[PDB]
RNA sequence: GGCUCAUCACAUCCUGGGGCUGAAGUAGGUCCCAAGGGUAUGGCUGUUCGCCAUUUAAAGUGGUACGCGAGCUGGGUUUAG
RNA sequence: UCCUUGUCGGGUAAGUUCCGACCUGCACGAAUGGCGUAAUGAUGGCCAGGCUGUCUCCACCCGAGACUCAGUGAAAUUGAAC
RNA sequence: CAGCCAGGAUGUUGGCUUAGAAGCAGCCAUCAUUUAAAGAAAGCGUAAUAGCUCACUGGUCGAGUCGGCCUGCGCGGAAGA
């Protein structure tokens, strides 16, 4: 349930700490983002010694949603603090070497199982 | 189909110049992945050639892979065979990430 | 995809959107401020490479390219939209030359490079920008800057990593009938191949090179002998040069002086091709005995002053074609472009 | 082909072995007793007239009672009919059971949806709401403009503006079935059907692919 | 000028059917028929327009007295200081 | 006075507004007062942090009208109107 | 006149530019003599080659054919809410 101009957390060791997504993708009049999506972000707070720098605009994938996901058996997986993983703009490969926090199993259907390979918790 | 599929891929990937293979047991640590096998390729062409081969034979092997990751980029590509996961890599980007305690 | 042609085009960049003068008049009040805005920036021209295109055939068809002229200023302080930048699809490896002591703009080596050729004119100013107290009625406007005009000589020149030149009807096209996937027209008559049909050889993964075809020619400074300098232009980025010399031609003279003059005319082309490393290989060895064509093969080397390995290659028979490829590929890898 | 008439009971879910939760609507369908058959000779179209349910004989009117006595069938809550599919034949007085839906795998459901009264324009067509601030006065959910200045001189027919919801026939296309209950006279359909509990519904096999 | 509401014509932005091509395939360019549907989110300025950032199939052109204050807005224009 | 909002920096992913500066700038202008000025101001403009239905996108509920019944009982306007 | 059945050849690969052009890339003095009805020739397919063809004639069908001039009435040029 992530929309335009939404402040999210960062769930990788790329270097960003506080991030603000600016453009959700999927089609015309794309309202809100689910759990597995390509969303464009702008860096608002990052360590000066990190791999990235403040103000850079690039793509990212949400991993945790405050609203949650919808299991096909009437179940939801809510979270406390929406988070993203850094991905390159031209290529869809993620930047961070490690992933912090659990990632839901629903990301397999969205075809980003590499994130699921990381983040040993769940 | 645990060790049977594990032995089915390690021998055949070696026949296609599969170097520096590590067999990892992750049982009890992750509930999504069973066995982590690591493959290394010389460059972008080599890792792509073996990646297409392993999914081409899987189609004729009965089991359907559940997805791929490498698109217009050979920095990281990983494909699945269900219970077993296979990671084909290159020398430069492997040391950038962490090895053998995933 | 059977002919290669080169020509020249005229590119014109749109001048900027001209300024406008106006005065707003409401339905009741007859006096209003100096309404009107700026113009639109002229459309530029971008020089973009393309994989799909391999000739300049459409450029003979269209010798003039017009950029979008910037929209004029309008009322209600309206500014015209900037003219759309016209992008021209060009095969890779093109060189462009101008007049009036003109020179090259930039060499294209990889796809995706976009080159700025024409700068469009820049927009003018309306009467509103001249707002002031003493004037209080600006009737002045600034004309848009004129667009940039030039004439481009489009020279197409192949990305031939491995370039080869040989005797007429010596089997240059037959040499492509080897592991090379290209299929040039092959026949016994001299100058069988006229269109450069470049090919590629892939021995193994991660390692491949491209080979181009250039027909032989007779000693002529001008355009005589049918072929000439117009085909030699496709050279000059060939990191290796291959020389093909016939052994015992069925009807031609045996090479004792004609194989030497072909070296001499390379010097006078423009710069002796920067004295690139040239490799000499032979052909027509299956016609005679294998051992008979050994002593006479080296005899030509010191006859022409050649001190290299003088490779013996059978293009049609297919013996030794792989041996030459192994040697050239190691030389290519050990000498990267720098 | 022909359809049946049932009563909406409620919505539940079915749990599967593989772990798929599918919402289901409980439809109570009884023995559908046909009342009279129309053919081309009589009126020019093939239709079979059927009734369902039970009604007290106290208020069953003589024209309704006489019509029911003509076919030899008992009283029914309501009366409906269905179109034939050009090649099937039925006899008057025959009761139509539920097992015919065991192979359709897709059923069309029609009925009268819930009445929502004289609803607003912001509710009937999701009219966007004007700003509730920035000087807005006495106009928060009003439709606003309804025409053009003096060129049409009127408001066009079929304008989307405030009206009354519900109490109208509503059709949901190609509703998947879950199970067919024959020994208990229940119909299970995946999804939500129009209407409230206790409202009569018409179920027909899906006409689309 | 903005919000709500839309409508009509096709000189068609996409989708659809084609012609030519200097159209090998993808990708293209021009022209013809076709209005059924769809046709953007934000910073700047009151903005129309435009620039920029980022998506998609595009972010169409005009009439509607350059639509719509007995629907709203008073930001520009705005008597009196 | 103009051109490429003047263009570089902050502020923003993107800033015709804001902030000290480059210059091709010198008119005002020194009690029709000039410069700086702490504090002060329901003063003009801009930004940031918390905050929220201002908004995507509205939904429900509580009360007074709006509706029906009973009683009393206006209005501006109106050449005539099927 | 247009059709159908055939002729299309000869000295002759016409000299330079000619790698290759020899009716079909560049020049024509435009040759004429053989049987006559046919040109060192207008078009494909390449480099010519070799082949498809044409003007022309022979045979059959057997009665109008050929394109310039003036003029009446028409067609496209002529797409909007
Ligand atoms: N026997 C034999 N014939 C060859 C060989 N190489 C080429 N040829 C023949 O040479 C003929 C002409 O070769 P070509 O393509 O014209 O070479 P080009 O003169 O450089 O254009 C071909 O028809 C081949 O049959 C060879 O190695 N052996
Ligand atoms: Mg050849």
């Amino acid at each position: 349930m992530i929309q335009e101009q939404t402040m999210l957390n960062v769930a990788d060791n790329s270097g960003a700490r506080r991030v603000m997504c600016i453009k959700v993708l999927g089609g015309s009049h794309r309202r809100y983002a689910g759990v597995g999506d390509i969303i464009k972000i702008t860096i608002k707070e990052a360590i000066p010694r990190g791999k990235v720098k403040k103000g850079d605009v690039l793509k990212a994938v949400v991993v945790r949603t405050k609203k949650g996901v919808r299991r096909p058996d009437g179940s939801v997986i809510r979270f406390d603090g929406n988070a993203c993983v850094l991905l390159n703009n031209n290529s869809e490969q993620p930047i961070g070497t490690r992933i912090f926090g659990p990632v839901t199993r629903e990301l397999r259907s969205e075809k980003f199982m590499k994130i699921i390979s990381l983040a040993p918790e769940v | 189909q645990g060790k049977a599929l594990q032995d089915f891929v390690i021998d055949k990937i070696d026949d296609l110049k599969g170097q520096d293979i590590i067999a990892l047991d992750v049982q009890g640590k992750s509930s999504i992945t069973d066995c982590m096998i690591i493959c290394t390729g010389t460059s972008s062409r080599h890792v792509m050639s073996i990646a297409d081969h392993v999914v081409q034979e899987s189609r004729a092997a009965g089991l359907l892979p559940l997805g791929v990751e490498g698109e217009n980029s050979a920095d990281w590509i990983v494909v699945d065979l269900g219970d077993v996961i296979v990671h084909v890599m290159q020398e430069e980007s492997r040391r950038l990430y962490e090895l053998e305690k995933l | 995809m059977k002919f290669v042609d080169e020509a020249s085009i005229l590119v014109v960049a749109g001048d900027g959107g001209n300024g406008c003068v106006s005065f707003r008049r409401e339905k009741y009040i007859p006096k209003g401020g100096p309404d009107g805005g700026d113009g639109g920036d002229g459309g530029d021209v971008w020089m973009e490479a393309d994989e799909n295109l391999n000739t300049l055939i459409d450029y003979r068809f269209e010798k003039s390219f017009r950029a979008e002229r910037g929209q004029n200023g309008a009322s209600r302080d309206c500014t015209g939209k900037r003219g759309k930048d016209v992008t021209i699809k060009v095969p890779v490896g093109t060189r462009v030359i101008d007049q009036g002591t003109g020179e090259t703009m930039g060499d294209m080596t990889k796809h995706g490079q976009r080159l700025l050729v024409a700068k469009g004119g820049w927009h003018g100013l309306g009467n509103t920008r001249f707002k002031s107290s003493v004037n209080r009625t600006p009737r002045q406007k600034t004309n848009g800057t004129p667009g940039d005009k030039r004439e481009l000589l489009l020279e197409l020149m192949l990305l031939a990593d491995v370039g080869m030149l040989g005797m007429p009807n010596a089997g240059k096209s037959t040499f492509i009938r080897a592991v090379s996937a290209a299929k040039p027209k092959v026949a016994d008559y001299p100058f069988t191949t006229l269109v450069p049909s470049l090919g590629v050889v892939r021995m193994d993964n991660e390692k491949s090179f491209v080979v181009a075809d250039i027909p032989g020619l007779i000693e002529g400074a001008a355009e005589g002998a049918g072929l000439g300098i117009r085909f030699l232009k496709h050279l000059e980025r060939c990191r290796v040069l291959l020389h093909l010399i016939d052994i015992d031609p069925i009807d031609g003279t045996d090479p004792v002086e004609n194989a030497r003059i072909i070296i001499s005319e390379l010097e006078k082309y423009s710069q002796d091709l920067a004295t690139k490393p040239r490799w000499l290989v032979f052909n027509k060895i299956d016609l005679l005995d294998k051992v008979e064509a050994e002593e006479k093969a080296k005899a030509i080397a010191e006859a022409l002053g050649w001190e290299d390995k003088y490779y013996l290659i059978s293009a049609a028979s297919g013996l030794g074609v792989k041996d030459l490829c192994w040697d050239v590929m190691t030389f290519i890898i050990e000498n990267p472009v720098v | 082909m022909i359809g049946l008439v049932g009563k909406k009971v409620g919505m539940t879910r079915i749990f599967t072995e593989d772990g798929v939760s599918i919402p289901v609507t409980v439809i109570e369908v009884e023995a559908n007793r046909v009342t009279q058959v129309k053919d081309l000779a009589n009126d020019g179209y093939r239709a079979i007239q059927v009734t369902t349910g039970a009604k007290k004989a106290n208020r069953v009117t003589k024209p309704e009672a006489g019509h029911f006595a003509k076919a030899g069938v008992e009283a029914g809550r309501g009366l409906w009919e269905f179109r034939l599919a050009e090649g099937e034949e039925f006899t008057v007085g025959q009761s139509i059971s539920v097992e015919l839906f065991a192979d359709v795998k897709k059923v069309d459901v029609t009925g009268t949806s819930k009445g929502k009264g004289f609803a607003g324009t912001v509710k009937r067509w999701n009219f966007r709401t004007q700003d509730a601030t920035h000087g807005n006065s006495l106009s928060h959910r009003v439709p606003g403009s309804i025409g053009q200045n003096q060129t049409p001189g009127k408001v066009f027919k079929g304008k989307k503006m405030a009206g009354q919801m519900g109490n109208e026939r509503v059709t949901v296309q190609s509703l998947d079935v879950v199970r067919v209950d024959a020994e208990r006279n229940l119909l299970l359909v995946k999804g939500a059907v129009p209407g409230a509990t206790g409202s009569d519904l018409i179920v027909k096999p899906a006409v689309k692919a």
